[PDB]
RNA sequence: ACCCUGGUAGUCCACGCCGUAAACGAUGUCUACUAGUCGUUGGGUCCGGACUUAGUGACGCAGCUAACGCAAUAAGUA
RNA sequence: GCAAGCGUUAAUCGGAAUUACUGGGCGUAAAGGGAGCGUAGGUGGCUCGAUAAGUCAGAUGUGAAAUCCCCGGGCUUAACCUGG
RNA sequence: GGGGCAACCCUGAUCCAGCCAUGCCGCGUGUGUGAAGAAGGCCUUUUGGUUGUAAAGCACUUUAAGCAGUGAAGAAGACUCCGU
RNA sequence: AAACUGAAGAGUUUGAUCAUGGCUCAGAUUGAACGCU
């Protein structure tokens, strides 16, 4: 299951843009709001709490990449497994779904078009060693050291990857990512360094979070 | 082979003892060691040894019903 | 507690009983109403608390809460018990399950349908 | 250049003839989050004014830790009266695992990863003064080594 | 009566550094000597001297430290006791402050900190922390 | 009932039972160590005092305690 | 907030340091036996030796496989399977 | 695994299939774009707010399901022939 | 090379307080049942 609901109104909850929308325009003027949570009264009054702090910015990155509860909590227990920061790790591991690289190396306008993409069997990935592409129609795969992506090749002349290049370019694309608009195909270096990631979500309220 | 020594607490019985050996068991929880004591019997074929001697005795083929020791040495004797 | 005490010794916990003794471990119990009554609550509350006497195939004979507004139990009704006790009844530490086997759903349920047993209105 | 955090509120009252006269105590800790550390309460018959009272009492009773670059020296158990704290040293990334009066001394000192837990009464007012004791009676490798007159090679 | 000396070493020690007392006399033997000089190369104490008294008897004598106006021996706590022993593997023998005190260990090659007894490879009876 | 006037068991003795008290310091016993001041009891040794012992009290640090308070006769350190 | 699941009930551990070994208490909060003597037991001064049972270290044999954990490999991913 | 020299026979072990959200894991129920911010609902100081880019409209996509094809691997090469 | 990583409290006795102390809750789990779907 996914979210198939309003974005703007999960954008006014966290108070910040989590890029559901496309950069085609300024996310100001695409709502003329996020000064204010939905509903009817949205800003209030009797502040919140540490819990609140921890729970709103554990839903933060969980609509950021359209991860739900389950899935994500597996992501958690599995980077509080692995050697290092539990933060760190669980962005990574966040970073390296297919479905988000996918986006970052820009062949799609938003998380979820790419995902619709991956779900699709529009994209093809190649394991690093292996000699050979394969469709794979998982948006949850992790990607590897060197693994490589390239689009379909029934699926190269379609409209929207045109037009969401021309976005990926307008907005930036990471050093950990060699993507060619030539052939559609990118190669996913190196995971994300928490430096790369931007550094205002507090990873260390969802490590809080995830400890009772 | 399965070597054991202890003091002799009774010599009642014929060509048969009962030797008290003692052991050191440490308390799962509470890690001190208690002194703990089983009664074996044993085989002395000769009826020589009496209560209050150090013997040793090994592990063989039962003799009897709850008899399967038998005595080997009297390292030391009663004063 | 010394340690040699507490080798002679040895620290104990009680066990404490169950509160849903009626049950047996079980998650629910089948029982018939052998009485369909309504009783006042403890000292703070003042109601018209309905109440059935079941008594269940394990044998025990306890007296539970219907909850919702209204309801169809009578005489010689089969119910499902579930546990969980009412504070101001004394007594009462059973719940009827509603909509199970023979006690109705409430009729005009809208909002928590599932624990009243209430079919999603279309 | 001081960071803030007004750990509880409570309200209190006292009897006289008319009735019960009832103000606020606000309980405030303070620190530079580098290792300056200080807490406080004040009272008032408006919560404002406890809390501003609170805040100017806590920028009275500081004191420095030497922190780990992120986290403690060594574990440290202290008390004050019948609360009593533990804290540990933990991997980095670990967080401040700790209830809201140990945290609130912790993250305004400047810790960043410690595990914590509290024994006998949770007073709020108690359990910060208790941390705030081991806080302050905390070594350094340094300061043990210069005390017993070696190296902190010669003190592992 | 007094079944832990030991103990009533440490609890010397204790009550003389919290009293500010410059040095600490106790009826000497070898494991308290032992003990001292152990207390001494780990600078806990200044020294630790036994003077030879009459009726076959021994004074030792212990000089204390201390670090601006307070106690350099901060803790001595056994750990050990007579009670209840505790006996120690090499891969066992718990730190004190995070290795800024001293386990006192009783091993076979006699007594050494807790550092020692690991980097020797061998456990023992830890007896006290020091820190 | 309290108060008053009487009043029997009991209180007294002998020999036995009972085995309980706010039988209390509401503080088990034993050992070592830890500022000090002033009383008192029974000894002891020195020059009316000085010291030292074993009790028995009142204070009072450090320490301890939730607080009251304890504090070499600990509820301190073991 | 979760989501093809969501709640309730039952049950176990946790939180509970609320049986405290790690890790609690007993003047007044529950808690010192009315006091003693003493049996089993627990514990126990200094010095020089012996022994090596406890203790510590090493070696060998064993502690089945599966499971738990680590490094990998195969399922489109994952669960799962699987080598060391 | 049982019997037989074999052919082969037997095997509700086993390998599978059926049912059940009982659990774990996975995927979907679309994706972009869309304001005089439509209507309706709700609140409201009666005119604003909120539902809300949400919808409608437009532009695309077809995972899974449905239909049609193709198509590994699980098989260990029995028997028979030839040679040593 | 690795198997070496882990520890949160809250409510409720009082006019208020600190302590004691029970009760209750937030977690994880299941050969689960029931209700809605």
């Amino acid at each position: 299951a996914r979210y198939i609901g309003p974005k703007l109104k999960l954008s006014r909850r966290e108070g910040t843009d989590l890029g559901l929308k496309s950069g085609v325009k300024p996310y100001d003027v695409k709502t003329k709001k996020a000064a204010r949570p939905p509903g009817q009264h949205g800003v209030s009054r009797n502040k919140t709490s540490e819990y609140a702090l921890q729970l709103r910015e554990k839903q933060k990155v969980k609509r950021i990449y359209g991860v739900l509860e389950r899935q994500f909590a597996n992501y958690y227990k599995e980077a509080a497994r692995k050697r290092g920061a539990t933060g760190e790790n669980l962005l990574a591991m966040l970073e390296s779904r297919l479905d988000n690289v996918v986006y970052r190396m820009g062949f799609g306008s938003t998380r979820a078009e790419a995902r619709q993409l991956v779900s699709h069997r529009t994209v093809m990935v190649k394991k690093a060693g292996r000699d050979e592409f394969v469709r794979v129609n998982i948006p949850s795969i992790q990607l590897q050291d060197g693994d490589v992506i390239a689009i379909q090749e029934k699926s190269r002349e379609q409209l929207r990857i045109k037009n969401a290049i021309e976005l990926a370019t307008q907005r930036g694309i990471p050093e950990w990512l060699d993507v060619d608009h030539s052939k559609l195909q990118g190669t996913f270096k190196k995971a994300p360094d928490r430096i790369d990631l931007p550094a205002e979500i507090n990873e260390s309220l969802i490590v809080e979070l995830y400890s009772k | 082979a399965s070597v054991l020594t202890g003091r002799v607490v009774s010599d009642k019985m014929d060509k048969s003892i009962t030797v008290l050996i003692e052991r050191l068991v440490r308390h799962p929880l509470y890690g001190k060691q208690l002194r703990r004591s089983t009664k074996i019997k044993a085989h002395d074929e000769n009826n020589v040894c009496q209560q209050g001697d150090l013997v040793r005795i090994k592990e063989t083929r039962p003799i009897s019903k709850t008899k399967a020791w038998t005595l080997v040495d009297v390292v030391e004797k009663v004063e | 507690a010394t340690t040699n005490q507490l080798i002679r010794k040895g620290r104990k916990t009680i066990k404490e009983k169950s509160k849903v003794p009626a049950l047996q471990a079980c998650p629910q119990r089948r029982g018939v109403c052998t009485r369909v009554y309504t009783t006042t609550p403890k000292k703070p509350n003042s109601a018209m608390r309905k109440v059935c006497r079941v008594r269940l195939t394990s044998g025990y004979e306890v007296s539970s809460y219907i909850g919702g507004e209204g309801h169809n139990l009578q005489e010689h009704s089969v119910v499902l018990i579930r546990g969980g006790r009412v504070k101001d009844l004394p007594g009462v530490r059973y719940h009827t399950v509603r909509g199970a086997l023979d006690c109705a759903g409430v009729k005009d349920r809208k909002q928590g349908r599932s624990k009243y047993g209430a079919k999603k209105p279309k | 250049g001081l960071v803030e955090r007004l750990v509880t509120v409570d309200r209190v009252a006292k009897v006289v003839k008319g009735g019960r006269i009832f103000s606020f105590t606000a309980l405030t800790v303070v620190g530079d989050g580098n290792g300056r550390v200080g807490f406080g309460r004040g009272k008032a018959r408006e919560v404002p004014a406890a809390i501003q009272k609170a805040l100017e009492a806590a920028k009275r009773n500081m004191i420095t830790v030497e922190l780990n670059d992120a986290t403690l020296h060594h574990p440290i158990k202290a008390r004050h009266g019948a609360s009593k704290v533990y804290m540990q040293p933990a991997s980095e990334g670990t967080g401040v695992i700790a209830g809201g009066a140990m945290r609130a001394v912790l993250e305004v000192a400047g810790v960043k990863d410690v595990l914590t837990k509290c024994y006998g009464s949770t007073n709020t007012a108690n359990v910060v003064r208790a941390t705030f004791n081991g806080l302050r009676d905390m070594s350094t490798p340094e300061k043990m080594a210069a005390k017993r007159g070696k190296s902190v090679d010669e003190i592992l | 009566s007094m079944q832990d000396t030991v103990g009533d070493m440490l609890t010397r020690i204790r009550n003389a550094q919290m009293a500010n007392k410059v040095s600490v006399a106790m009826p000497s033997s070898k494991l308290r000597k032992s003990i001292a000089d152990l207390l001494v190369s780990e600078g806990y104490v200044a020294s630790a001297v036994v003077n030879a008294e009459e009726n076959n008897k021994a004074t030792l004598s212990i000089e204390l430290k201390y670090f601006e106006g307070k106690a350099v021996i901060e803790t001595i706590q056994r750990f050990s006791r007579p009670g209840l022993r505790q006996h120690r593997g090499k891969d066992a023998i718990p730190t004190v402050k995070q290795g800024m005190g001293v386990a006192i260990v009783s091993t076979s090659q006699g007594i050494m900190s807790d550092r020692a007894a690991r980097a020797a490879g061998i456990g023992g009876e830890v007896v006290a922390f020091v820190a």
